[PDB]
């Protein structure tokens, strides 16, 4: 497969990454804000249903490694799989560089991830 | 073990032992080694055991297949080519050495194979270890064409002098007769020229003659109930 | 040398009627240090009992193997595996690695449970499929076993009395084993109850 | 260059799989089957046609053998039938006659022609195969047991039931005709007299296929002096039999 | 050729909305009403069939129950024929488990491997994704009973009483005034059957067309014993609980 | 060279391992582990030839790690020799054996009990009281069935690692230049200095 | 949309991509007739050439797939060579694996089991020609299977093909209704040649020519074809008649 | 529709996109393949567009093989590429079989690979027509391939703008010699014959091209006609049409 | 072993002995090495009796598809065949193979390849391992296009000596005249050979 799901516009754009962009808007409100000695990311959950157990419900914030957290906005389907390649990344970092991951080298990680499927075909971006 | 086949007018007898041997341990008094690639084509297996069964079994698969696309019976001449072409793939690494007997619309055929790939003619073939012996009470007595009744006899006479001459090969001999126009009748212990002699002991005990430990339940003849 | 032959211990498996008991011993170690009192060579799926001897890395990746494919029998017919579909099983799949090939003598051993039959089979190396009605031996003592095992057997036992048969042909093949002589068990297996029974086995 | 990939089978807007209801309107174009579990062997039944006077029906099958006590017969198109039978005994023998050394159980059989089918249904390039089968078997764990086989990639037992043209008509026919014991003499009685209305041409025993999973055929066993062995439970019915059986209709 | 016959099937709508998703769970509220109540006990598992006939055999059909392993089995409402295959590599995924760890699946573990299968497939190669939703009652020791919902697009939610397919509006409110905490396998088997008798897919809830499974730690020594009812042990609790 | 030892007591694990390391016909180092945590309360040491031991620990160091923190649930030390015993096995039909022999100590929090492992090179993990790999081990066998009780402290086990480490003084051939003694407790995992 | 432009099923469940292989087999108008004798099987067709500058001898439609099966083809002429060179690479493997010359039954069963898989696939189209086989066979005598595009096929007792084959099925039908029999009571091959071309000059109304004629003949272990030097004593024959 | 792709299909027995391929080969150059006794003389109406073009250094006709003259019309880089083709096969044909390819033979397997691109439509079809012939082991022949798939032998043929009056005078030749002709006297009838079917292209100017397999001449090698005997047939092809 | 073919005036006759030997042993005495790969151009086996079956069912496989497609074949066509795939499984195979056919435009032709994958064409080859020992007597007594019945007596009296000198040729003598007009099986027993 290779038609495809990602093509140029007229506009100079592509379709889908406006679409997905409207995804995110969608989801749920994500909210960071850094002081002098902390990061605090702080997120909406939908557990105003009932008969929810929220233990075993996924949570919104979901740490890659040891010091760096991620929060999410859009499909929950979707940002499930870039959750766990970051972590696998992480841990190739630990193997043949040593150290953990430094935060910037995750967000171009994430980043890379979606500029694949932007620019080949056959493949939609999340 | 040793095979002998005997073509003849009016059939196929193909004659193989019971005796499992690894090695110059005896495995097993009894186990037949006697495999059906087809109901009418039946081969027997010499060499190394596992490696008759393992093909029979897997070209047994191919032929009904073959049976089941033609809606006939399958020929002879068709089990021989499935083995030939696997066995010279791998270079003659499988240890398999089948006499290949069968009935069908055709008539009655019998072919050897051998380890390497290589294929055999004849009205009598003899193979495996009790080869040399079997083949030489055979040309004696015997003349072309033959009857059944002829045969059987012929056939199992020579399996004997694999027993008594040779140590592969031993305990009850066992015989399909594939006639023409009949169902191929396996004549299982047609011959058992010696048994084990009844001693004169119970070696039974009472309980305590064996040193215990403990003991304890394990159960697994139910998955737990409530 | 051969591996099979560094990791050693035996498995005796012997019918009874309307029974049957596969017993092993608890000693496994490399060379001559034995490591170990603290593994038992015998499994079970349903109703079959599995004795394996020879390589250890071959006894626990095949132990890993046979219970794989009996969870996806035992879910798929919503029956329980019967001791000849074991056996077929077990002879197929050591026979797909033909080439770098097992290093084990599996015996099966269990009670068909759809005529009440009792059902033993042995294997060495890449399959060959080992009728008897009588008793199965293996292991690196397999001739120290087969000797004790064809005088001792009569056709037909209770279980009382193949408790004393079976266990006196491991009794004396193991401590006439270097490989073995650390522990032993003894599963009596009947087909409405199974007792497993330690045994007291005199150090090697 | 190929890039079809994209599964010809998929959601409409108003829900349900578009592609394979297109196909379950060829079944019911196809030819009359059906098939009635007796307490005491199966009965499965279809109908013989011909395009021309000059073609021969005993040249021509429709109920036709996986394995020697499991028989399949099917409506819907011809040719494929014809490639998917092949399949059928091919994955009988992969899957269970060399690992397990002997011919599949009928629900172990019926589900894996399942995933053909569904996989038939899956990717581009591949749309269903546009026949309903009746798989009709006996195993020795669960006895006798009849199966329907669905273009959808399920399946569904039961106790007696029909595919085809006329199956709508000949369902309900089964249904005061089934008990909860029946015999196979009289299961044979009913499926002929049940396909007399599904047929509009002769009603000869040439010109109807009839085949039993009844009990076995130590005569069609092929061999002799193993008593363990139980020979083929099916075996079809010759047109003479079949004849037999209409005068005692 | 190739993309002349594509009409781009797995894209984003102007709202950000997957098509086949959305079409997809259309189809789900054909098939029939499944149920999943976690008690604090056990988990009921309480599925009405969609198909009913008095010449389909549903004494031997197991077309919604199936156990994935020996401590999690599956519920079904969607298609049958979709469900099969997920079902089947649910089975290798948590046998792979164990042979791997030598310790049986979590249940969080195994929902989460079939939800990456069924994003997968409508971001590359053009796929339909599975238009089944299942309930999955798990035993782990770690979270104890865990209850959890799976929907086509490929995301789990964790619940305490949930229902899915046919009928989810009505059986979601019943199970929100009469769910408590204080319940027991007992009093869930009790509830299950009563809201289905209110959201049945005919006018007539029966035995025969009733699928019925509960997990339960009643079992001796704390061991979880997957008993699926037959439709006559169906029949008893019928009587039982005064649905007949 | 080649030591590393196990005593597992009834409340936490004791492992030991060689600080020296040679290479070649020559000690490059004199101070060095060989051990490397996996987990909170999980340490796996490791010992075998050069080079094998360096790159399939930290191989190990990961996949487990990857497990832990993602479902945020530390494996018992019964799951994770079992990890490490399936690449072991693997590795040996494979086209580079992994020449590594591993006591896995850990803390159970789902047992509160103590378990070590000895995973021989093959791939065939045994839970034992106490262990040991290479022929060093075999020197100390002797003198931990007599000493061991089922009812030792940590306190206990420290001082009988005394008595086997100066039985390797003696009858080793080469030296191993002390050890490095980390104690695998409920609290953490701790090193200390004791020999 | 694209269920009459590809292989996809349709809401009368009928697939008109394979209906239009049909309606091209006919539109070459070339007309067989194939009739089983005792001992042999005798296949006549249509050799029209209405050209000065096309070479008639290599205007054939009878390819030899093995040396005892011959094979008729109505309809074009690329998807025909196709299904001639598909046939004889599958015939020649039977020998090769099986150890025995592929039967007529299961060399037609084969090509249609690839008829079907090329309307299973929706980017390949499927090879638009009727293929009659004709043989003898030793365990099935003399035999006809006749393959068509969809992937169906039936044995004959005769059969015929082309846009005017009704009238062949007339002549045929009598034949076998008074003899009361699925074949010719002709026990030399010969003669089994006079009357089919008796039986096509009936149906067809047209008095034919041995540049009209293409005669292919199996008999017992061997399959030939008359060259027009051989038809021409036929057609002398039928005056003999 | 049925029009879009060439397997999509119609019940008019149509099939579009083939038949619309047919049309650049009916707008191609004048072909012509005249079977002769001893071998085949081929000859090909080459236009001369300008006059900065360099006479006879551009060539329509290779050789595959040593003894199967191909020339072809319709679309120049696609017939090249069916030739290319074809001088594979003949290479395998006498690796694998160790002779040099029969002209049935080739025509074979050429048509199978123009039969593939019409089964499918991820490829496009082929749009030229191809004549071909020679002297083997089973004597001379002469065949011409159909962009559609199909051959058949020919006493003569033809293809291009000047098909027509190529075509009625080669039903002439046959009726001079309905005993066949000598390839030598060939070449002066294949020159004849291009002339007047260049009075199709009278708006244009030409340069005559010659070329033969022919036994009697050239021992069974394709060999091109030049020097003398080429201006000998031009002489003789002006006066007849004077 | 020993085979030979020979040409002459009005075709080419191949002989061959049906011993085939397993070490000391015989493994069969009425294994025929006269194959039939064409009907009217056979081959002649010698050299492993496994390695050479095995290929000629190949070479068999592509001259089935050869005359269906191409028409009958030439015997320079059987054997390149051959040739060309011991050439590439020659550090894996061994052969001896004669591979003569009767065409009607050229005659009888004999063409013998060793197991390296050369063709020669010669007016008498002559294989198996007796081959060399008889080498002598078959230039010596061999005349260039002599009648049917010299023929006969010349390969009947060299495959006598051939079975004299080497003892894995024997069982009988079997032979193929292969002629304008077909195919004539022969046979010789043990007692007819051995006084001539």
């Amino acid at each position: 497969y290779d038609r495809a799901l990602s093509i140029f516009s007229p506009d100079g754009h592509i379709f889908q990454v406006e679409y997905a962009l409207e995804a995110v808007k969608r989801g749920t409100c994500a909210v960071g804000v850094k002081g002098k000695n902390c990061v605090v990311l702080g997120c909406e959950r939908r557990s105003t249903l009932k008969l929810q157990d929220t233990r075993i419900t996924p949570s919104k914030v979901s740490k890659i490694d040891s010091h760096v957290v991620l929060s999410f906005s859009g499909l929950n389907a979707d940002s499930r799989i870039l959750i766990e390649k970051a972590r696998v990344e992480a841990q190739s970092h630990r193997l043949t560089l040593e150290d953990p991951v430094t935060v910037e080298y995750l967000t171009r990680y994430v980043a890379g991830v979606q500029q694949r499927y932007t620019q080949s075909g056959g493949v939609r971006p999340f | 073990t040793t095979i002998v086949g005997v073509k003849f007018n009016n059939g196929v007898v193909i004659a193989a032992d019971t005796r499992s041997t690894q090695g110059p341990i005896v495995a097993d008094k009894n186990c037949a080694k006697l495999h059906r690639i087809s109901p009418k084509i039946w081969c027997a297996g010499a060499g190394t055991a596992a490696d008759t069964e393992a093909v029979t079994q897997l070209i047994g698969s191919n032929i009904e297949l073959h049976s089941l696309y033609t809606s006939r019976e399958p020929r002879v001449v068709s089990a021989l080519q499935m083995l030939k072409q696997h066995l010279f793939k791998y270079q003659g690494h499988i240890g398999a050495y089948l006499i290949v007997a069968g009935v069908d619309p055709t008539g009655s055929h019998l072919f050897s194979i051998h380890a390497h790939g290589s294929t055999d003619v004849g009205y009598y073939l003899s193979l495996g270890s009790g080869s040399l012996a079997a083949m030489a009470v055979l040309e004696s007595h015997w003349k072309q064409d033959l009857t059944k009744e002829e045969a059987i006899k012929l056939a199992s006479d020579a399996i004997q002098a694999g027993i008594w001459n040779d140590l592969g090969s031993g305990s009850n001999v066992d015989v399909c007769v594939m006639e023409i126009g009949k169902d191929a009748e396996y004549l299982r212990n047609y011959l058992t020229p010696n048994v084990r002699e009844e001693k004169q002991k119970s070696y039974k005990f009472p309980r305590g003659t064996t040193a215990v430990l403990k003991e304890s339940i394990v159960n697994i003849c139910d998955i737990q109930e409530e | 040398s051969d591996p099979s032959s560094i990791n050693g211990g035996i498995v005796v498996a012997m019918t009874g009627k309307d029974c049957v008991a596969i017993a092993c011993d608890l000693r496994l170690g490399s060379q001559s240090l034995g490591v170990s009192n603290k593994f038992e060579k015998i499994f079970h799926y349903g109703h079959v009992f599995l004795g394996i001897t020879g390589l250890a890395t071959d006894v626990t990746t095949l132990n890993e193997m046979f219970r794989y494919k009996t969870n996806l029998y035992k879910l798929k017919e919503e029956r329980a595996i019967e001791p000849e579909t074991f056996t077929q099983l077990v002879s197929s799949s050591l026979y797909e690695r033909r080439f770098g090939p097992y290093f084990v003598g599996p015996v099966v051993a269990g009670i068909n449970s759809k005529s009440g039959k009792p059902f033993i089979a042995g294997f060495d190396l890449i399959g060959c499929i080992d009728e008897a009605k009588d008793f199965i031996v293996s292991g690196t003592a397999s001739d120290q076993l087969f000797g004790m095992c064809e005088s001792l057997y009569e056709p037909n036992l209770e279980p009382e009395d193949l408790f004393e048969t079976i266990s006196q042909a491991l009794l004396n093949a193991a401590d006439r084993d270097a490989l073995s002589g650390w522990g032993a068990v003894v599963y009596i297996i009947k087909k409405d109850e199974v007792v497993k029974r330690y045994l007291k086995m005199r150090q090697d | 260059t190929d890039r079809y990939s994209f599964s010809l089978t998929t959601f409409s807007p108003s829900g349900k799989l578009g592609q394979i209801d297109y196909a379950l309107t060829a079944v019911k174009q196809g030819v009359t089957s059906l098939g009635i579990k007796a307490t005491n062997g199966v009965v499965i039944a279809t109908e013989k046609k011909s395009s021309s006077p000059l073609a021969m029906s005993e040249t021509l099958s429709k109920v036709s053998l996986l394995t020697p006590d499991i028989g399949a017969v099917y409506s819907g198109m011809g040719p494929d039938y014809r490639v998917l039978v092949d399949k059928s005994r091919k994955v009988a023998h992969t899957s269970y006659k060399r690992i397990y050394g002997e011919y599949p159980p009928t629900k172990l059989l019926v589900s894996e022609v399942a995933k053909i089918m569904q996989e038939a249904t899956q990717s581009g390039g591949v749309r269903p195969f546009g026949v309903s089968l009746l798989i009709a078997g006996h195993d020795e764990f669960n006895g006798f047991s009849l199966y329907q086989v669905d273009p959808s990639g399920s399946y569904f037992p039961w106790k007696a039931t029909a595919i085809g043209k006329g199956s709508v008509a000949a369902k309900t026919f089964l249904e005061k005709r089934w008990n909860d014991e029946l015999e196979l003499e009289d299961a044979i009685h009913i499926a002929l007299l049940t396909l007399k209305e599904s047929v509009e041409g002769e009603f000869n025993g040439d010109t109807i296929e009839l085949a039993i999973i009844g009990d076995e055929n130590p005569d069609l066993l092929g061999y002799t002096g193993i008593p363990t062995d139980k020979g083929p439970r099916f075996r079809k019915l010759t047109s003479q039999e079949i004849n037999d059986r209409l005068e005692a209709l | 050729g190739s993309r002349r016959y594509d009409s781009r099937t797995t894209i984003f709508s102007p709202e950000g909305r997957l098509y086949q998703v959305e079409y997809a769970l259309e189809s789900i509220s054909h098939a029939g009403t499944a149920i999943g109540i976690m008690a604090s006990d056990g988990i009921v598992l309480a599925a009405e069939r969609k198909v009913t006939s008095t010449l389909l055999e549903q004494d031997t059909s197991t077309e919604k129950l199936y156990k994935l392993n020996d401590k999690i089995a599956v519920a079904v409402a969607g298609l049958t024929a979709d469900a099969e295959i997920l079902i089947n590599t649910a089975r290798i995924h948590a046998q792979n488990y164990l042979k791997t760890y030598n310790e049986d699946i979590p249940v969080e573990i195994l929902v989460r491997r079939l939800s990456d299968i069924k994003q997968g497939y409508t971001q590359h190669g053009g796929l339909r994704p599975f238009g089944v939703s299942f309930i999955y009652a798990g035993y782990d020791d770690r979270y104890g009973y865990q209850l959890y919902t799976s929907n086509p697009s490929g995301n789990y939610t964790g619940w305490k009483a949930i229902s899915v397919g046919a009928n989810t509006s009505a059986a979601q409110t019943l199970l929100q005034m009469d769910y408590k905490d204080d319940m027991k396998v007992d009093d869930a088997i009790e509830l299950a059957l009563k809201t289905l008798s209110k959201t049945t897919d005919s006018s007539a809830l029966t035995y025969d067309r009733l699928e019925f499974a509960t997990i339960r730690k009643g079992a001796n020594d704390g061991e979880v014993y997957q008993k699926i009812f037959k439709p006559q042990e169906i029949k008893d609790i019928l009587v039982k609980t005064g649905i007949t | 060279m080649d030591i590393i030892l196990g005593i597992r007591v009834q409340d936490s694990v004791i492992l030991a391992s060689s600080k020296a390391v040679t290479r070649g016909i020559s000690v490059l180092k004199d101070s060095d582990d060989k051990t490397r945590q996996l987990s909170p309360h999980t340490l796996m040491s490791f010992a075998g030839e050069a080079g094998d031991t360096v790159q399939f620990a930290e191989y190990i160091q990961a996949n487990i790690q990857l497990y832990s923190i993602r479902e945020d649930y530390e494996l018992s030390p019964q799951a994770v020799s079992s990890f490490v015993r399936q690449e072991l096995a693997k590795s040996i039909r494979s086209r580079r054996p992994y020449q590594v022999n591993v006591l896995i100590g850990g803390y159970d929090k789902k047992k509160n009990k103590p378990e070590l492992y000895q995973i021989d090179y093959l791939g065939t993990k045994v839970e034992l009281p106490y262990g040991a790999h290479g022929y060093s081990g075999f020197y100390t066998f002797s003198l931990l069935d007599h000493h061991y009780r089922p009812d030792m402290t940590t306190e206990e086990g420290l001082d009988l690692l005394k008595l086997c480490v100066q039985e390797l003084e003696k009858r080793m051939p080469m030296d191993f230049k002390g050890v490095i003694v980390k104690i695998v407790d409920k609290d953490g995992i701790r090193q200390v200095d004791d020999f | 949309g694209y269920d009459r432009h590809i292989t996809i099923f349709s809401p009368e469940g009928r697939l008109y991509q394979v209906e239009y292989a049909f309606k091209a087999t006919n539109q070459t108008n070339i007309n067989s007739l194939a009739v089983r004798g005792k001992d042999c099987t005798v296949v006549i067709s249509q050799k029209k050439v209405p050209d000065k500058l096309l070479d008639p001898t290599t205007v054939s439609y009878i390819f030899c797939i093995s040396r005892t099966i011959g094979m008729v083809v109505n309809g074009p002429i690329p998807d025909a060579r196709n299904a001639a060179l598909r046939a004889k690479a599958e015939a020649a493997e039977f020998r090769y694996k099986y150890g025995y010359d592929m039967p007529c039954d299961v060399l037609a069963k084969r090509m249609a089991n690839l008829s079907q898989i090329y309307t299973q696939r929706a980017y390949m189209r499927p090879l638009g020609v009727i293929l009659t086989f004709v043989s003898v066979d030793e365990e099935l005598g003399p035999s006809i299977y006749k393959t068509d595009p969809a992937g169906y096929y039936v044995g004959y007792k005769a059969t015929a093909t082309g846009p005017k084959q009704q009238e062949i099925t007339t002549n045929l039908e009598n034949h076998f209704k008074k003899s009361k029999i699925d074949h010719i009571n002709e026990e030399s091959w010969e003669k089994v040649v006079e009357f089919a071309i008796t039986h096509m000059i009936d149906a067809l109304g047209t008095e034919f020519s041995k540049n009209d004629l293409e005669v292919g003949v199996a008999t017992k272990d061997k399959f030939f074809t008359l060259s027009a030097e051989n038809i021409e004593e036929r057609l002398v024959a039928i005056a003999e008649q | 529709g049925y029009d879009l792709s060439n397997s999509v299909f119609s019940p008019d027995g149509r099939n579009f996109q083939v038949e619309y391929a047919v049309k650049a080969v009916e707008n191609g150059t004048t072909s012509i393949g005249i079977k002769c006794n001893d071998g085949v003389v081929f000859a090909v109406e080459k236009l001369i567009t300008s006059k900065l073009l360099v006479p006879q250094k551009n060539v329509k006709i290779q050789v595959v093989d040593r003894h199967i003259g191909c020339v072809y019309s319709g679309l120049i880089p696609d017939g090249r590429h069916l030739v290319n083709r074809g001088r594979e096969e003949a290479a395998s044909f006498k690796k694998l079989y160790k002779t040099p390819i029969p002209i049935p033979a080739f025509a074979d397997r050429l048509g199978q690979y123009v039969q593939a691109h019409t089964l499918y439509n991820s490829v496009r079809p082929f749009g030229v027509s191809t004549i071909f012939g020679g002297v083997d082991k089973n004597g001379a022949h002469l065949y011409m391939l159909e962009p559609s798939g199909s051959y058949w032998g020919y006493k003569g043929a033809a293809t291009g703008k000047g098909r027509q009056s190529a075509k009625a005078e080669l039903e002439k030749l046959v009726d001079h010699h309905p005993e066949g002709l000598s390839a030598r006297e060939a070449v002066k009838q294949a020159a004849k014959i291009i002339y007047l079917a260049h009075e199709d292209n009278k708006e244009k100017d030409f340069e005559l091209e010659i070329s033969w397999c022919s036994l009697s001449e050239t021992n069974g090698l394709h060999k091109f006609v030049k020097g003398d005997l080429l201006q000998e047939a031009i002489d003789f092809a002006q006066k007849e049409i004077n | 072993t020993s085979i030979m073919a020979v040409t002459f005036k009005d075709g080419v006759i191949l002989g061959a002995d049906s011993r085939t030997t397993t070490g000391a042993y015989i493994a069969n005495r009425v294994t025929d090495k006269l194959t039939r790969v064409h009907d009217k151009i056979w081959c002649c086996r010698s050299g492993s009796a496994a390695d050479t079956q095995a290929i000629a069912d190949i070479v068999q496989y592509h001259l089935e598809l050869y005359t269906s497609q191409y028409g009958t074949p030439s015997t320079e066509t059987a054997a390149s065949v051959f040739k060309e795939l011991c050439y590439e499984n020659k550090d894996n195979l061994t052969a001896g193979i004669i591979v003569a056919g009767y065409d009607d435009k050229n005659k009888g032709e004999v063409y013998t390849i060793p197991l390296g994958g050369s063709v020669h064409k010669l007016p008498y080859a002559i294989a198996g391992s007796g081959s060399t020992f008889i080498y002598g007597y078959c230039d010596k007594n061999f005349r260039e296009n002599m009648s049917k019945e010299e023929t006969v007596d010349f390969i009947k009296h060299s495959l006598s000596q051939a079975i004299k000198w080497d003892g894995s040729s024997g069982g009988v003598i079997r032979m193929v005249v292969l002629t304008a007009a077909g195919v004539e099986r022969l046979i010789f027993y043990p007692d007819e050979y051995e006084q001539l």
